[PDB]
């Protein structure tokens, strides 16, 4: 490990100055415990004013035993330097596991090192912070696993030999390893990884589906009975998808309605407005023509709450094309909340954007910044973070999608 | 004196170091600027040095009106020198200082040039002092005052000094603030002032010097813009200006203290006057005072008439928040342990929005609180709220934005917050149908709203100097104003429909005020839309 791989930040670029979030006592004192630890173990040192540079830190409980996760998002858009398999997604089984103490095992470029800089807080700047950076290569950081990567192919090497069938691939700090065989056989080739792993070396202290992933078809509603109210939530909705879907037409639909009439009146259905409907139906079923997934361009994840502990979702680069669109559910238990299924959801969505384009998306999110910001952290299990924005988007859109 | 170790500090990379000029300035200040330079020079402070530097920054000598004091400008070699982690600019809020017996105050003097400087950065330090034909020149070894670095690196040095203390003295809190030692314990007082006395004396093995005498500060503090007494806090006394006129600028100021008064004094109000401060133009123009916020100002000076104080934090007490209306668009909060004894106050004016609701800003409210209790006492506080469950509930359940509500107690002291109305979710039989449109010609600027209904009545309004939104907002005001207590109401307008599902009880506009207190007198309400320009009931004009 004595070669260091020298790194380097884009020309033009200085390192991530980012302000460290307050934090309750509890996790600065959990921060205070792990980071004492790992400057024993080598892994971090203390560093002095002459370093400008700063990377917010938070505490998460991904077990009983506090985590350290590192929000290296800034030092990542600003320092790059160097493949995505597309049967992935069409794996029967995909299960992730964590490869991120690996990154412990090899030093860090001493150079770089100051851009590694972060800060646990004090409460009510009592002092100021306490100021590490990595002797090694930290989790998060987009270069750990860029560096790793040819000891990782190495120690992989014979596992792929063995099982030529088997997909694996690297994201951040984690692996997906997708498999087309029987769970139980899954779950046992993959307990084959995981001990191979572990004898070598690399420690691994989340399985997925992807083959019933898909992009969700409009749905009509079915009535006994109609109303004028109904009729023209369902001409409205109808118009909507009628950009996305060309052949849709709702002059039989609008007919019955056609004036001053009162909202609570029943109206039957034509047979020529209900073969309309019927029409529209059918050509709701077939998937959008001429939506392709563009690597240049950012994918973007709109959220949108639905009541009841259920959350809707769309992944799309452009508007009104869809890559994926999809509905999250929770059982409450009373112990939910919204924040919670929020975070929850977005976690999921990222998985998803991980595993079939391999890249997360930019999220808007229909919360309030700050509120965010304050409770994220809490449910958050995920060794990555994705760039997010806050909107609200209400009026038309919660109808639509549900 | 070595033992402190050294900062290594390097220029911006490209970067030469300053060579400005000396401007003279050949006044007798020449041989002030000498003695002090020797006398410093004595004590290693600084160093004469050969030929080359080459490198030159200004300095200037007076006296502000007795002793002589050294300016020198740093503004060109701070330029060129690097960034350094940024030193404290947040201080340690009152409220989140913890009693304690007895509290120390000691003052290092010439804190900075107590500490060396990095030895490779010490030519770009070079300065002059001129002879009267055309000079003797100089450089610093120790931490310049006025240099970019100086701060950080002495903070640094500071707190690894003040570890090898603080190890073997547990039982005694020291803060640092710049130069400021800050040392509380809980120890007999003789004991206590032996600590003081060892701490001194250590900080003196460091070359830090600290008040000789009987410390020169005693209780109680002015300490950045506060008042510490040994039991309580409060802020330092508040003076209003009285105007006739006032500038932009003036109201800054204004709104400035008034915010500073907020975080003690309970009822500060400084929404009107910011609202007047909305007009960014530079600050020089007379702003014209509203009669609200001339009643504001007022209101606040019957407030600041009564003096007040906090106290300080205890970790084993509860932490507890309270909430309470201060009207339009206003909201206030005290932050205590003791129930009558105030840890601090403040208030939440924000709007976010041109519309919004009291739930609402409740919830906003809450959630700033949340941060600074975070932020000074490193946990969050018990709630107790002037709201009742259902209404909360039905509101955050309806409500299509994700929101954080925490365990809170209704405690019921009026005004309560409350749902003012509620939208039906579903349309209302037996009530008329107003299909409503409004337009406008954008150009001229002249528009009409109208409806017309099931029950086939017909109406157009005429309006003057307005937009196709104002008047889509206007056709649903006007079905308001014409209909029973039960109405559906059918529009095209997404924006209109967008307003009115949020359901907000207050506005910057009258227009939605108006069509507020209108659906507020209502009981049955249905709003629903329908897209433009397809066969419907509501049909079209120009
Ligand atoms: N000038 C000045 C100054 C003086 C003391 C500071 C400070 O004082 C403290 C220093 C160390 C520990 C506790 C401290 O204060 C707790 C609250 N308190 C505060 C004042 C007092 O008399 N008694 C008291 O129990 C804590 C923080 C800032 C201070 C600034
Ligand atoms: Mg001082
Ligand atoms: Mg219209």
């Amino acid at each position: 490990p004595i070669e260091t791989v020298p790194v380097k930040l884009k020309p033009g670029m200085d390192g991530p100055k980012v302000k460290q979030w307050p934090l309750t006592e509890e996790k600065i004192k959990a921060l205070v415990e792990i980071c004492t630890e790992m400057e024993k173990e080598g892994k971090i040192s203390k560093i002095g004013p002459e370093n400008p540079y700063n990377t917010p830190v938070f505490a998460i409980k991904k077990s009983t035993k506090w985590r350290k996760l590192v929000d290296f998002r800034e030092l990542n858009k600003r320092t790059q330097d160097f493949p995505h398999p597309a049967g992935l997604k069409k794996k029967k089984s995909v299960t992730v596991l964590d490869v991120g103490d690996a990154y412990f095992s090899v030093p860090l470029d001493e150079d770089f090192r100051k851009y590694t800089a972060f800060t646990i807080p004090s409460i009510n700047n009592e002092t100021p912070g306490i100021r590490y950076q990595y002797n090694v290569l930290p989790q998060g950081w987009k270069g750990s696993p860029a560096i790793f990567q040819s000891s990782m192919t190495k120690i992989l090497e014979p596992f792929k030999k063995q099982n030529p069938d088997i997909v694996i691939y690297q994201y951040m700090d984690d692996l997906y390893v997708g498999s087309d065989l029987e769970i139980g056989q899954h779950r046992t080739k993959i307990e084959e990884l995981r001990q191979h792993l572990l004898r070598w070396g690399l420690t691994t202290p989340y399985e997925l589906h992807p083959d019933k992933w898909t992009v969700q078809p409009i749905v009509l509603p079915e009535k006994d009975s109609w109303t004028v109210n109904d009729i023209q939530k369902l001409v409205g909705k109808l118009n909507w998808a009628s950009q996305i879907y060309p052949g849709i037409k709702v002059r039989q639909l609008s007919k019955l309605l056609r004036g001053t009439k009162a909202l609570t009146e029943v109206i039957p259905l034509t047979e020529e407005a209900e073969l309309e409907l019927a029409e529209n139906r059918e050509i709701l079923k077939e998937p959008v023509h001429g939506v392709y997934y563009d690597p240049s361009k950012d994918l973007i994840a709109e959220i949108q709450k639905q009541g009841q502990g259920q959350w809707t979702y769309q992944i799309y680069q452009e508007p009104f094309k869809n890559l994926k669109t999809g509905k999250y559910a929770r059982m409450r238990g009373a112990h939910t909340n919204d924040v919670k299924q929020l975070t929850e959801a977005v976690q999921k969505i990222t998985t998803e954007s991980i595993v079939i384009w391999g890249k997360t998306p930019k999220f808007k999110l229909p919360i309030q910044k700050e509120t965010w910001e304050t409770w994220w952290t809490e449910y958050w299990q995920a060794t990555w973070i994705p760039e997010w924005e806050f909107v609200n988007t209400p009026p038309l859109v919660k109808l639509w999608y549900q | 004196i070595s033992p402190i170790e050294t900062v290594p500090v390097k220029l911006k990379p490209g970067m030469d170091g300053p060579k400005v000029k000396q401007w003279p300035l050949t006044e007798e200040k020449i041989k002030a600027l000498v003695e002090i330079c020797t006398e410093m020079e004595k004590e290693g402070k600084i160093s004469k040095i050969g030929p080359e530097n080459p490198y030159n920054t200004p300095v200037f000598a007076i006296k502000k009106k007795t002793k002589w004091r050294k300016l020198v400008d740093f503004r060109e070699l701070n330029k060129r020198t690097q960034d350094f982690w940024e030193v404290q600019l947040g201080i340690p809020h009152p409220a989140g200082l913890k009693k304690k017996k007895s509290v120390t105050v000691l003052d290092v003097g010439d804190a900075y040039f107590s500490v060396p400087l990095d030895e490779d950065f010490r030519k770009y330090t070079a300065f002059t002092i001129p002879s009267i034909n055309n000079g003797i020149r100089y450089q610093y070894n120790v931490l310049p005052q006025g240099w970019k670095g100086s701060p950080a690196i002495f903070q640094s040095s500071m707190t690894k000094i003040l570890e090898p203390f603080a190890a073997q003295n547990p039982d005694i809190v020291i803060y640092q603030y710049m130069d400021d030692l800050y040392v509380g314990s809980d120890l007999e007082i003789g004991q206590h002032r032996t600590k003081i006395e060892e701490l001194r004396q250590h900080l003196l093995r460091w070359g830090l010097t600290t008040p000789d005498k009987k410390h020169q500060k005693e209780p109680p503090f002015l300490w950045m813009g506060y008042e510490l007494h040994p039991d309580k806090w409060t802020v330092q006394p508040i003076v209003l200006p009285e105007k006739d006129s006032w500038t932009v600028n003036d109201i800054q100021k204004l709104v400035g203290k008034l915010n500073w008064a907020s975080q003690i004094y309970p009822g500060i109000k400084v929404r009107q006057l910011s609202k007047l401060l909305r007009g960014t133009k530079a600050l020089t123009e007379v702003i014209p005072l509203t009669e609200e916020a001339e009643l504001e100002l007022a209101e606040n000076r019957e407030i600041l008439k009564e003096p007040v104080h906090g106290v300080y934090y205890d970790p084993s007490k509860d932490l507890i928040a309270e909430i309470q209306k201060q009207g339009q668009g206003q909201w206030t909060y005290q932050i205590y342990q003791e129930p009558f004894k105030n840890l601090k106050t403040g208030k939440y004016a924000r709007m976010r929005g041109a519309h919004t609701n009291d739930v609402k800003q409740l919830t906003e409210a809450v959630q700033k609180i949340t941060t600074e209790s975070i932020v000074i006492w490193g946990k969050t506080p018990k709630f107790k709220l002037p709201i009742q469950k259902e209404t909360w509930e039905t509101w955050w359940t309806e409500y299509w934005q994700a929101t954080w509500i925490p365990e809170w107690e209704f405690v019921n002291t009026p005004p309560l917050v409350k749902l003012w109305y509620q939208l039906e979710k579903e349309p209302i039989v037996g009530a008329e149908t107003f299909y409503v449109d409004g337009a406008a010609n954008r150009e001229t600027k002249l528009g009409k709203a109208g409806y017309v209904t099931n029950k086939g009545r017909q109406k157009v309004v005429p309006l003057t100097n307005t937009t196709n939104q104002k008047t889509e907002l206007q056709a649903i005001y006007l079905a308001l104003q014409d209909s029973g207590l039960e109405v559906n109401i059918v529009t095209d307008s997404q924006y209109a429909l967008g307003i009115i599902q949020a359901q907000p009880d207050k506005s910057e506009s009258e227009l939605v005020n108006q069509i507020i207190e209108q659906l507020i007198k209502k009981e049955k309400v249905y709003l629903a839309w329908v897209p433009a320009h397809k066969g419907i009931g509501g049909n079209e004009q120009v």
